[PDB]
């Protein structure tokens, strides 16, 4: 579970892509 | 009342009270919270009657509570009640916790290099390991691998190859996927050396599997080694294989190395083997008997002339398409026209004619005779520098007595008009081989004081030291740039630097600091470029990181478009991220930074396309800028070859674009510019060969990074456009039974035949002929196992392989 | 044609809320659970509300390749309760839809709660919705998939604690389901956390009761983070329990301002019995604390049903009166025991007189202690000076009493004009509203 | 391949996390 | 979203608050107050 879980705690870190295209949309 | 226990002194009490504890923990979280004090000193005590189950419940009063680390501290006082509980519903986690708690102690022993790494717990390794041996016993060999690295120990590492015992995927290619994701090199090398060792310990070694110590390792005793072996056994047939596979796959150096101790019968074909030599003119012979190449696209690009940059676009196009070929029908053809080019666009255009003739080698050079300047015109000096730049050109990836002479040659060269070309074409002939001399002549050239002839002088610098890490040649390149009041030497010896340092992932960050901290832009330009070449096909943060940061502080808008170049350089070995890093990028106010993001998404997707690149270049064509049109039409080109219709909807639309713009007298000279020469990369070899910086194996093709970021600082300097020539891999396929004969071999790709069609699923070839087939044919490709010649080596991909006569 | 209409709107309404939820789980992460799966609650909600035809749509949900337009037709064709419950995993495994079984285990046990048995056949929806919390369990620890289920499903499960809360209440309790609560709450220490653990906290509080206030103790220790408050009724309900756990506590002021955010928070009708026991916590600490709260400001008609005790019990604090103050306990004792207030009400016996001395403090600058003590009908002015002490108290203006001519100075705070004095008195106020700008920061992330 | 993947959304978050901060510092660059 | 939960535990108002403070008092009915103070 260590190393099966742990990516899972990764897919968490995937909401900060949404953040990304919110600021993209500030750069344009 | 699990207080009032521990308030008697009893022992028998105080095994009373743990156990009571550990019936209600999550009953009365807070009373073991209260008495957590207490139960603290209990669990350190060795008094105490059982510290370890006092431990046990001391990580119960931490059940509500998610601190791994005491967890870890009541493993220390637990000891093996700790280890007892190896499945337990909250202990797994708790207990999986501890295992993260170590891995990262373990990083941080694996980071240390000087040794005094802090002591694992033991009790904490022990349930590690213990949870290791449960992943061996599920036979899953990623369960297995999963603490592998983690701990970063090899001894564990050889225990998780080994496994279930089963070893069959990890014997075999499971490196090559490990090397992909791995972060460290030097852990990473000691893991590459020991899975080739257990290889080498199953009964055959595969020369694949053994392939990568061979090319990342880089040691030439442990491929002579192996190759001693193969002469041991007299298996030439498989020795044949790796050697031409050792050439391709990795750069001389090393190979030099093995060849100096393989020579130091079998003897002479294995160094001949090892040399390749016979491979480049197989390609030769490949491009030369099969070109599709359209003398009519020549001719409509040809009509419309602004009499111009048109000439140099069109003679430079036509040198892409007849690369290796040697067929100039065009040059041929037009006489006047070839005229028209002034003193200097004919000596690009002479360099042009090398590139056409780059596959004969010594027989080009006699050719070439016929091309040499007594032979044409003394008169022009220009013609005579582009001949001398020509002939480093066809000699250029080869170290032979060739490249002596052309030093002969310049030493009694001009010092300028015959060196403005004459130092480059040595330097490209002599790139890599180090030599003392060719240095020498190099510094002479840079210390004759004259910026044009030195900018040429500082790019050969760079390539023949290209990867030397030599602190002498950084220093006296660096002090001169310091001290050259020209600002064209500055940018020739600001690419020379970047190719001195080359893949040094971090040998060079404090030069490449000092760079970006010198107040020149030339120099920042250059520090750009070394962030590229160290980092050349690595995703490494801290290259993109210091490259995000200099494209929007410096305001210099040519060190911001050098950035946006270096991203890509970077990013080709991972081409999926590099556009979406791009498309914020295309879109901005510079010019510089638009054209730059259109060169950088090109250049790291290469010859595959994302489909969301190709989309994002449309519009980067319309922009309204002359100069972000011009490369957003060179970008689409480099995409578009290793290309058909089938493959992209687009391909023939920017093919229509390029002819229209050409066509067009309204659209910007300077607009078209590159839109011929796009014409020209994409026709290159006549579509046969495509643009790929990166080896089957993962290793970095080192002519295809040197002329693709030389091929950027091409809008810098028009000759650089040749740098991109070298880097034009085939997509044919070598398949010889014999290094001497030609089978007849007749693989079926049993694919759509529309990707076939270059402008019924079977594939054919007659006394193996090597002809262009997609990459992606390749993959699918059948070999001709009924027919009586049929590969011993399977046909995955397309390449030299071993084949198998009955 | 009247019954099967209800079964043809409730059917579609179902069939196009899972292929919301269905269609968003396969696309994209975060946004692909729980994006709709709370409108759907709502909608399962009003699926409650209106209304076997259920289970037999239930019945073979899903069988392999996607046929649930099929299987409309199917359920159509039926037309034309444990082993239901059992039947479409029998009948067929779904073979994928993982997110979409938990929610298709969901929907039969609210027709079993609908039924409100209160018997075995109960217990039975409960052992289904433990087949279903089984599934929860291994939705990440045993798939590695991502929490679709515990980002949607959870509050399923969530709903499943409340029919299992049913179930008990129909018994007794379940310890045990609070000790699985805890195992969710380890699974809410992982990647992801649900707040569902306090409200069943709240009930294992209930449940003890007046015999024990330790559960309310260890709840303020296991009180941990979770300020999303997404359901925002949740953080009430959290509010709710925490304010009386501070009632019981005798922190009544902290108590009044707990229950007076949780009653803003109070979306759902709560129309019969329910706003009104939040109303009734309120008004008894504010008595508690001797300010007096009238209750026409709120006066709830269904609060007033349960008011005619309290707003006699507020006219008997009002008024000197001890026996009209017995004549309110003994008539109107019963309500307010169902309420478990009682026992506030029993030392609200004792706090009359603070009333009246809040009364003076507002009222008098420098009142007389033989005043004082006509005013409290104290029977000696030793015994009113004594009251003086009590009167000085926490939270009032310092007495800085005399004792002897200046009797019972009482001196107001002075200089508070919002200038020097209260300088930090009329900035501080600033500080927080300027701090509520957060809002700014956190609706510009969502984009 | 879960130990590989973990190391696989790890670089994901990673490559994000660096190109992330890129977007920030070149539109307070736009302001000015 | 309904809490449910808790069932097992002008022209009629806002004059209210202002009845309540004297619906003990005003037995004088003012005029006995006017009365008290000719006493007085």
């Amino acid at each position: 579970y260590l190393s099966k879980i742990e990516e899972l705690q990764l897919i968490v870190n995937d909401k900060s892509q949404n953040l990304r295209r919110l600021q993209a949309q500030r750069n344009e | 009342g699990i207080i009032s226990l521990l308030d008697e002194d009893e022992p028998q009490l105080k095994e009373f009270a743990l156990h009571k504890l550990n019936a209600v923990v999550n009953d009365f979280w807070a009373e073991i919270s209260e008495s957590v004090d207490k139960i603290e000193v209990l669990y350190e005590d060795e008094g105490f009657r059982s510290r370890q189950f006092a431990a046990l419940v001391a990580s119960k009063v931490f059940y509500h509570l998610g601190a791994f680390e005491e967890s870890l501290n009541y493993a220390l006082g637990a000891g093996d009640l700790f280890n007892v509980n190896d499945n337990s519903e909250y202990v797994e986690t708790i207990i999986a916790k501890c295992i993260d708690h170590y891995t990262k102690q373990c990083v941080e022993n694996a980071d240390l290099p000087e040794g005094e790494k802090k002591p694992i717990d033991q009790r904490l390794e022990g349930i590690v390991n213990k949870m290791f041996q449960r992943c061996l016993d599920d036979h899953k060999y990623k369960q297995a691998i999963g603490i592998a690295l983690e701990t970063r120990r090899l001894d564990v590492f050889e225990k998780t190859i080994l496994e279930s015992n089963d070893v069959p995927g990890m014997l075999a290619y499971s490196l090559k996927l490990c090397m992909s994701l791995m972060q460290n090199k030097q852990f990473r090398n000691k893991v590459l050396r020991v899975l080739v060792k257990i290889y080498m310990n199953l009964e055959k070694p595969d020369f694949i599997n053994v392939c990568q110590c061979l090319i990342f390792l880089d040691d030439p005793q442990a491929v002579s080694d192996i190759l001693e072996k193969l002469v041991k056994e007299d298996n030439l047939l498989m020795a044949y294989q790796i050697c031409f596979d050792l050439y391709e796959s990795a750069s001389q150096q090393f190979l030099s190395s093995v060849i100096q101790n393989l020579r130091t019968d079998q003897t002479l074909k294995m160094i001949k083997i090892l040399s390749g030599e016979m491979a480049i003119e197989l390609h030769l012979q490949f491009l030369i008997r099969n070109n599709n190449t359209d003398l009519m696209i020549l001719k409509n690009t040809k009509d419309a002339v602004r009499n111009s940059v048109c000439h140099t676009a069109t003679v430079i196009a036509n040198s892409f398409m007849h690369c290796g070929t040697t067929s100039d029908q065009f040059l041929r053809d037009n006489l006047e026209w070839l005229a028209r080019a002034t003193n200097w666009a004919k000596f690009t255009a002479t360099a042009s004619l090398g590139v056409i003739h780059k596959g004969h080698e010594k027989e080009a050079l006699q050719l070439m005779a016929t091309y040499l300047p007594k032979d044409t015109s003394p008169g022009s000096a220009y013609q005579e520098g582009g001949g001398l730049y020509a002939l480093g050109l066809i000699h250029a990836n080869h170290g032979g007595d060739i490249i002596d002479y052309l030093l002969n040659q310049l030493k009694n060269a001009s010092n300028d008009i015959v060196r403005h070309g004459g130092s480059l074409g040595l330097g490209l002939a002599a790139m890599g081989t180090a030599r003392q001399d060719v240095y020498d002549l190099l510094k002479t050239n840079l210390y004759q004081d004259d910026a044009v002839t030195g900018e040429a002088a500082g790019l050969a610098l760079g390539l023949v030291m290209l990867g030397s890490k030599n602190a002498q040649a950084i220093e006296d390149m660096v002090g001169y740039a310091q001290e050259t009041q020209h600002e064209k030497i500055l940018r020739g010896l600001a690419v020379g630097i970047a190719l001195v340092m080359y893949g040094r992932m971090e040998e060079a960050d404090a030069l490449i600091e000092s760079l970006c901290r010198d107040k020149d832009p030339i120099l920042r330009r250059s520090g750009m470029y070394t962030v590229a070449m160290a980092y050349c096909g690595s995703g490494n943060n801290k290259a993109i990181r210091r490259l995000l940061h200099v494209a929007v502080s410096d305001v210099n808008d040519d060190v911001r478009r050098a950035a946006v170049e270096s991203l890509g350089f970077i990013l080709f070995r991972t081409p999926e991220q590099c556009p979406s890093v791009v498309s914020l990028l295309s879109e901005s106010y510079n010019p510089h930074v638009r054209y730059g993001a259109a060169m950088a998404l090109g250049i790291c997707c290469a010859g595959t396309g994302n489909k969301e690149a190709i989309n994002l270049l449309e519009p980067m064509t319309n922009d309204p800028v002359n100069y972000v049109r011009q490369g957003a039409l060179i970008a689409s080109a480099l995409i578009m070859i290793q290309q058909t219709e089938i493959t992209c909807p687009k391909v023939n639309q920017f093919r229509q674009l390029y002819s229209k713009v050409i066509n067009d007298k309204h659209d910007d000279v300077m607009a078209k510019f590159g839109a011929i020469l796009a014409q020209g990369i994409l026709d290159a070899g006549g579509h046969n060969v495509t643009i790929s910086l990166q080896s089957r194996t993962g290793h970095t093709h080192m002519p295809s990074v040197v002329g693709v970021l030389v091929f950027t600082q091409f809008w810098f300097w028009f000759p650089l456009s040749h740098f991109l020539s070298l880097a034009y891999t085939p997509t044919c396929v070598i398949g010889l039974n014999k290094d001497l004969k030609m089978p007849k071999v007749q693989y079926k790709s049993n694919c759509k035949p529309s990707t076939f069609a270059y402008p019924t699923a079977k594939a054919k070839k007659k006394e193996k002929n090597p002809a262009r087939v997609m990459p992606a044919q390749l993959k699918v490709l059948t070999m001709p196992e009924t027919c009586r010649y049929q590969p011993f080596k399977p046909l995955s991909i397309g390449g030299i392989i071993i084949l198998k006569d009955t | 044609p009247p019954p099967p209409a209800p079964q043809d709107v409730e059917m579609k309404e179902e069939a196009a809320t899972g292929g919301g939820s269905t269609g968003e789980a396969d696309g994209k992460t975060a946004a692909a659970a729980a994006e709709h799966s709370q409108r759907e609650l709502d909608t399962v909600t009003l699926e409650d509300i209106k209304e076997g035809k259920e289970p037999r749509f239930v019945l073979r949900a899903l069988r392999m390749l996607p046929s649930t337009s099929r299987r409309l037709n199917h359920y159509v064709l039926y037309k034309a309760l444990l082993p239901f419950l059992e039947e479409p995993m029998d009948t067929e495994a779904d073979l994928q839809f993982r997110p979409r079984t938990g929610k298709a285990a969901s929907t039969p046990l609210l027709p079993e709660v609908e039924a409100y048995l209160q018997l075995l056949v109960v217990i039975f929806m409960m052992n289904s919705k433990r087949y279903k919390e089984a599934q929860k369990i291994s939705d990440d620890l045993m798939q590695k998939i991502s929490t679709q289920n515990r980002r949607a499903l959870d509050l399923v499960a969530a709903k499943c604690y409340y029919y299992h809360a049913r179930v008990y209440e129909f018994l007794d309790k379940l310890d045990v389901v609070r000790s699985f609560l805890h195992a969710r709450l380890r699974t809410a220490t992982l990647r992801h956390d649900a707040d569902g653990q306090a409200t069943l906290l709240n009930l294992l509080l209930r449940n003890y009761l007046h015999y024990s206030l330790y559960d309310q103790a260890e709840k303020l220790v296991s009180k941990s983070v979770f300020p999303e408050q997404a359901n925002n009724n949740e953080w009430a309900r959290y509010l709710y329990y925490t304010g009386r756990i501070k009632a019981i506590q005798l922190e009544y002021s902290e108590a009044r301002r707990t229950m007076t955010n949780a009653l803003r928070k109070a979306p759902q009708h709560t129309a019969v019995g329910f706003k009104q026991t939040v109303h009734k916590l309120l008004i008894v600490v504010e008595l508690l604390l001797g300010e007096i709260p009238d209750r026409l400001q709120f006066r709830q008609p269904s609060l007033k049903r349960s008011l005619m005790p309290y707003f006699l019990l507020t006219q008997a604090v009002r008024t000197g009166n001890l026996a009209k103050f017995n004549q309110v306990l003994d008539q109107f004792g019963e309500k307010f025991q169902a309420d478990g207030t009682y026992t506030l009400i029993i030392r609200l016996r004792h706090n009359v007189i603070k009333t009246g001395v809040r009364m003076i403090s507002l009222s008098y600058s420098r009142i007389s202690l033989a005043d004082i003590a006509q005013k409290l009908q104290l029977d000696s002015p030793e015994d009113a000076e004594f009251i003086v002490a009590k009167a000085i108290r926490d939270g009032v203006i310092e007495a800085s009493i005399n004792h002897e001519k200046g009797y019972v100075q009482s001196k107001e705070m002075i200089d508070i004009y919002s200038t020097r004095e209260p300088q930090l008195a009329f900035h501080q106020r600033i500080s927080f509203c300027l701090d509520i700008h957060n809002m700014s920061v956190k609706a510009m992330r969502f984009p | 391949d879960l130990y590989s993947r973990y190391k696989k959304l790890q670089q994901e978050l990673e490559f994000l996390e660096v190109q992330e901060e890129y977007i920030k510092d070149e539109q307070k660059n736009l302001k000015k | 979203m309904s809490e449910k939960k808790q069932p097992v535990d002008e022209d009629n108002w806002d004059d209210d608050n202002v009845e309540d403070d004297f619906s003990n008092q005003l037995r004088a009915e003012l005029e006995k107050h006017g009365y008290k103070m000719e006493t007085s």
